[PDB]
């Protein structure tokens, strides 16, 4: 009962964010690197994440 | 893009961004892999030259195919002879003799 209110508490503070970009992979490439083309946006070379 | 090539260690160059900044090229990219109107790679706000962008796109032109040989041969047909020297004498010839192309100093028909 006590672990569900903790993570209601939680939730406000989080919330304060700013979001994430929609685009399309056109290719992999292995630099490490990925060619996107963002859709109301350009194309950018992007570095791929951790996981 | 790189719109334009300056030589007196200048260029043109169209950005969609808003800031341009120009800079001394990297050592491992130089201005002779750089031809006019190339896409190249810019940071989005000290606009740089990390690297020229490598990958380009397909063939546009009119309906092609490229084979490097084919399965077929000619010995399937025959009584055509005379024909198949013509193109041999043509074609073919100058690939396997260099040096009788060097005596009579000419072209087989282009």
């Amino acid at each position: 009962l006590n672990a569900k209110v903790r993570l209601l508490r939680e939730e406000l503070q989080l919330l304060q964010e700013q979001g994430s970009y929609v685009g399309e992979v056109v290719r992999a490439m292995d630099k490490k690197k990925v060619l996107v083309k963002v859709h109301p946006e350009g194309k950018f070379v992007v570095d791929v994440d951790k996981n | 893009t790189l719109e334009e090539i300056i030589d007196d260690n200048h260029a043109i160059v169209s950005t969609s961004v808003g800031s341009e900044h120009y800079v001394s090229i990297l050592s491992f990219v130089d201005k002779d892999l750089l031809e006019p109107g190339c896409s190249v790679l810019l940071n989005h706000k000290v606009h740089a030259v990390i690297g020229v962008l490598m990958d380009d796109t397909d063939p546009l032109v009119t309906v092609m195919k490229v084979e490097k040989a084919p399965q077929e041969t000619y010995a399937d047909i025959g009584g055509l002879d005379n024909q198949i020297q013509e193109i041999k004498e043509s074609v073919e010839l100058p690939l396997t003799h260099p040096e009788y192309y060097e005596e009579m100093g000419i072209k087989p028909p282009k």
